[PDB]
């Protein structure tokens, strides 16, 4: 790996500099190098890892959707044949996206998840595993599409089971997991009713636990509760 | 699109 | 070159798709491949080339300024020593920026400028040459800094001489050249009075020529005139 | 920063 010669602390420092400069590809490469040092990640370092790759793949997904929309329009009735170029370029972006997802899933599998024993870290990584299988599912069309969808479901489900046993209902990692698993149900698994039920039940159970929280914890939890409410409003 | 974190 | 096997028309088509997807690195690579086919560029293709690289280097300059600011703060009195990391990462981004500028200047030199005979194309390319030497000048600190600055000046000056002889004072390429050369005077050459004089004289001479223009040409010209006025307001 | 095109 190109980052093998750099100190772990220097990679963490440069990941933070890249975030400040909005250089998320650099940020992800630095955090990939940090993970490959083999030590477990701190809470802050987990956020650096997730922020970097969320921004990288987020840009790829946005571009893929633009190109996929153009491609679908070119395949409509009455459209002039433009050649293979739109499909080729959509495929290029799709392949790069899949490469990033495979990279993240590889870091989780070798060996972040198996060494994560605390509920907070294990749920965080399993949520990430569900997320990046979900991104693969968004572009999947082949023989393994159902297996990709079930890999996302399985990761999300294990994270949910741990989070319900080991974390309070206002825990922001538990809330963000539920938010994303709900979106998985709605957009990937064609289960809008399960999506709505999960978002509402997550919101209500967090609402009843807010009284236990400090002002700062309250702000964290209510911010994600608002995202659950936003989705429920979009879906109902 | 719906919100995810 | 990685694009040598793709049709010129397909590269142009994919450059436009990349622009729609805001994938400017892809857009620049496609347009680099198109230029290296060896044929001259059309008016529209020149815009594809300039838009792609302007966005790529614009992002690098923004990141370089963030990192340079952090570096200067770390070198102030009372600042804690953080190690070489900030300088290293600023140097990394700086080196990538210089590589892009060298790439663009290489395309202009081999062989866009020497084949550009019409005033519109020749001024366009010479303005680009001034622009990318200006970007090199922004990060230059070594023995060749004055030579980089003079390379920018020389390119801008040849473009100005042609544009004053061969284009009307409302021509948008002539106006954009004057806008950027004025910024060169202000920010690079430490000549704010020349910057202000050029912007004002360019604005006034365009104003007096607007009566000759169609509605659509009027919109093009007045849009860039407003940018000249914006800079004059910033500088006075 | 000043405007350039
Ligand atoms: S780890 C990056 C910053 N954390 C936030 O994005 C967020 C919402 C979160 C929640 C679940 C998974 C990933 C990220 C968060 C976490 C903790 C406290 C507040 C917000
Ligand atoms: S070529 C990309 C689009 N052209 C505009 O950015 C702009 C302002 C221009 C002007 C000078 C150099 C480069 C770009 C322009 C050109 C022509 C008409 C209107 C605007
Ligand atoms: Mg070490
Ligand atoms: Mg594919
Ligand atoms: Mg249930
Ligand atoms: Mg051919
Ligand atoms: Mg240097
Ligand atoms: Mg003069």
């Amino acid at each position: 790996g190109a980052m093998g010669s750099m100190e772990r602390a220097s990679l963490i420092q440069k990941a933070k500099l890249a975030e400040q400069a909005e250089r998320y590809e650099d940020m992800a490469a630095f955090m990939k190098g940090a993970v490959e040092k083999g030590e477990e990640l701190s809470n802050e370092e987990r956020c650096l890892l997730s922020v970097a790759y969320k921004n990288v793949v987020g840009g790829q997904r946005a571009a893929w959707r633009v190109l996929s929309s153009i491609e679908q329009k070119s395949n409509e009735e009455g459209s002039e044949e433009k050649g293979p170029e739109v499909r080729e370029y959509r495929e290029k972006v799709e392949t790069e996206l899949q490469g990033v997802c495979d990279t993240v899933l590889g870091l989780l599998d070798s060996h972040l998840i198996k060494e994560a024993g605390d509920a907070e870290s294990r749920v965080f990584y399993l949520k990430m595993k569900g997320d990046y299988y979900r991104y693969l599912a968004e572009v999947a069309t082949g023989d393994d599409k159902k297996r990709i969808i079930d890999s996302a479901r399985s990761a999300y489900q294990e994270a949910m089971d741990i989070s319900k046993k080991e974390m309070p209902p206002t825990n922001p990692i538990r809330l963000g997991l539920a938010l994303n698993f709900s979106v998985f149900h709605y957009e990937i698994a064609n289960s809008p009713e399960e999506a709505i039920s999960l978002a509402k039940t997550t919101f209500d159970e967090a609402m009843a636990d807010l009284h236990t929280l400090s002002e700062d914890s309250y702000k964290d939890s209510t911010l994600i509760m608002q995202l659950l409410r936003d989705n429920l409003t979009l879906w109902t | 699109f719906p919100a995810t974190v």
